[PDB]
């Protein structure tokens, strides 16, 4: 589309060679800043070879502006059960003469328990006393030894990924268009960087935004059913016990299973309680519906308004009404790219035949530009206001950009040139003037909102006054006999009026 | 679990190879023979006569 905020920071900084045989292009590293813009624009970014008379440009494409967090750190916290077992073997040896664990033996497995499984997991191995006589299964008043072994399961398999944040720092996306040819997609991070991508390294500035309930807020998401939430979660593996944090694992593989070697757990989280060789256990864990208020997709906190945006890399967003921040703009860094160039451009002219839009407003004033030319993309449009580059392609098409423009009625005279050729175009149309939306029931803001033009806020006498003219002597003396006439009737309907209201009371 | 020794045990939508799968078993008098994973042993003596 259109294209806006011109920079030629590096112009004529090569140092190439005749171009293998007829011409080609070395290298174009310098540095660069585009300012902000607004949702739906294009910066273009036109380099200036001092050999070749005309180059391609960058485009850098803008949708959404949406409050996002960093990551921290990445976890999976799967679901636990209770499970446990135990034994009641009989001494019958010189094993349970007194103490079954004589300091510090914890592996109570004589290779016939359940625990070398790769479904159970990891746990802990205790140990416990029971009772003699005939009734309690020996032949010896002595207490035995009552081995038992408690695990965690996970019969169904939910899977949740939390990811701890305490930045929120904004974001927005970037649809970069190389001038090779290449279109791609990265979500650019305030200050940082954002995979540069064969130089480029753009990056996204913010304006130090404040908040008013962003404490101990979160980003855990689920897997299965793709339910969102917003919680105080916990922190690193050194965490404490009573609100999320329960045992995790090393990655999503090793969140199915609850085996060893990658899974941490601290201390505490399960309880065991026997009374007569039962050795059952409790459930202690907490579930979803325990912790604290855990808010949820729709949030109304404050002025935000936090939403789910599908997009890749991030599910968590959120947009409060217009709050015009004061500058967006961007850091541009190059490291190293070609294009090549040409040099071959012929005799092109075009001309101007639509011109619409708005007054000097947000969309803009869009006017239609037809050209003619042998090459593909040779083309450079400068003009007093405002300056616009666009692509064209090869032969005679219809190509649409919008300007921006500070007077009611379009007439101006224009260069235009498409490579080495120059010529003059002109315009002639009506413009209108669009005013700041107002804010209406049902609906809501969805990313962000740059600026809104409020500077003027006056009428201009010289627009008004000029459709009810046209002559214009003659229209004035007209409108001045008629609204005498109006005014000499309207008092005598008054007089009559206040005639037969005093009297006939 | 589907298929032990081409053994029909579970309704399955994709079947495999044969593998070394660890678990306790124990036999009742039927025909085939059932796996446990969970379970709670007790050891009593009695004094019978074939001891
Ligand atoms: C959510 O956490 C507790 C839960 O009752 C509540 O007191 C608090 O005001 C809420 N908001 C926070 C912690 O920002
Ligand atoms: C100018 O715009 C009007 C409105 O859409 C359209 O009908 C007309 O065909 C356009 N003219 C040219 C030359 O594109
Ligand atoms: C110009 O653009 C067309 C678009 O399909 C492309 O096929 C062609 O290779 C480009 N270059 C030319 C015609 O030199």
């Amino acid at each position: 589309e259109s294209c806006d905020e011109m920079v030629h920071a590096d112009s004529k900084l090569v140092s190439c060679r005749q171009g293998s045989g007829n011409m080609k292009e070395c290298v174009t590293t310098g540095r660069a800043l585009l300012p902000a813009v607004n949702p739906g624009q294009e910066a273009c970014l036109h380099f200036t070879a001092p050999g070749s008379p005309d180059s391609k440009c960058l485009k850098i494409k803008v949708k959404r502006i949406n409050l996002k967090c960093k990551k921290s750190s990445s976890y999976f916290v799967p679901d636990a059960r209770s499970r446990c077992t135990s034994v009641r073997r009989c001494r019958w040896a010189g094993d349970c003469q007194s103490g079954c664990p004589p300091h510090s033996t914890s592996n109570s497995f004589s290779d016939d328990w359940a625990g070398k499984m790769d479904r159970a997991g990891l746990g802990f191995s205790g140990c416990s006393d029971g009772c003699g006589g005939a009734a309690c299964g020996c032949f010896n008043a002595a207490p035995s030894c009552i081995f038992w072994r408690k695990w965690v399961e996970n019969p169904h398999g939910i899977i949740w990924k939390v990811s701890p944040c305490a930045a929120w720092v904004p974001s927005a996306v970037i649809e970069l268009t190389m001038p090779s040819g290449e279109v791609r997609t990265f979500h650019p991070m305030s200050g940082i960087p954002t995979q540069v991508f064969k130089g480029v390294s753009v990056t996204y500035l913010g304006s130090d935004m404040e908040v008013s309930g962003l404490t101990d807020l979160c980003e855990i998401e689920e897997l299965k059913s793709k339910k969102l939430a917003l919680a105080p979660c916990n922190q690193a593996g050194m965490g404490v016990v009573g609100k999320v944090g329960e045992i995790q694992c090393s990655s999503e593989e090793s969140a199915r299973t609850i085996k060893k070697d990658g899974c941490i757990w601290n201390a505490d989280l399960v309880g065991i309680e026997l009374r007569v060789d039962d050795a059952v256990c409790y459930s202690k864990i907490t579930s979803v519906e325990a912790v604290a208020n855990y808010s949820a997709i729709p949030t109304t906190i404050g002025g935000l308004r936090f939403e789910r945006s599908h997009d890749s890399l991030g599910k968590i967003s959120g947009s409060p009404l217009d709050i015009t921040a004061i500058r967006g703009s961007f850091s541009v860094n190059y490291r190293g790219l070609r294009l090549s160039l040409s040099e071959i451009t012929a005799t092109c002219t075009g001309e101007v035949t639509n011109v619409s839009g708005c007054y000097s407003c947000m969309t803009g004033a869009k006017v239609s530009i037809k050209l003619h030319s042998s090459k593909n993309s040779t083309a450079h449009v400068r003009c007093k206001g405002d300056e616009t580059a666009f692509s064209v392609l090869e032969g005679v098409h219809s190509y649409t950009v919008s300007l921006s423009f500070d007077h009611a009625v379009v007439d101006e005279q224009c260069q235009l040139n498409c490579g080495g050729h120059e010529s003059q175009v002109t315009l002639k149309g009506n413009l209108i003037f669009l005013d700041v939306p107002k804010f209406v029931d049902g609906s809501y803001m969805q990313t962000y909102h740059s600026s809104v033009p409020t500077g003027a806020n006056i009428p201009s006498p010289t627009d008004w006054l000029n459709a009810l003219f046209g002559r214009w002597i003659l229209g004035v003396i007209g409108v001045l006999l008629g609204g005498l006439a109006l005014f000499f009737l309207i008092m005598s309907l008054f007089k009559l009026g206040t005639k037969q209201v005093f009297r006939s009371r | 679990i589907c298929k032990i020794d081409g053994v029909v045990f579970n309704q399955c939508e994709g079947e495999s190879l044969p593998q070394p799968f660890d678990v306790a078993w124990m036999d009742v008098g039927h025909s085939h023979k059932i796996i446990m994973r969970e379970h709670k042993t007790k050891w009593v003596q009695e004094s019978s006569s074939k001891d």
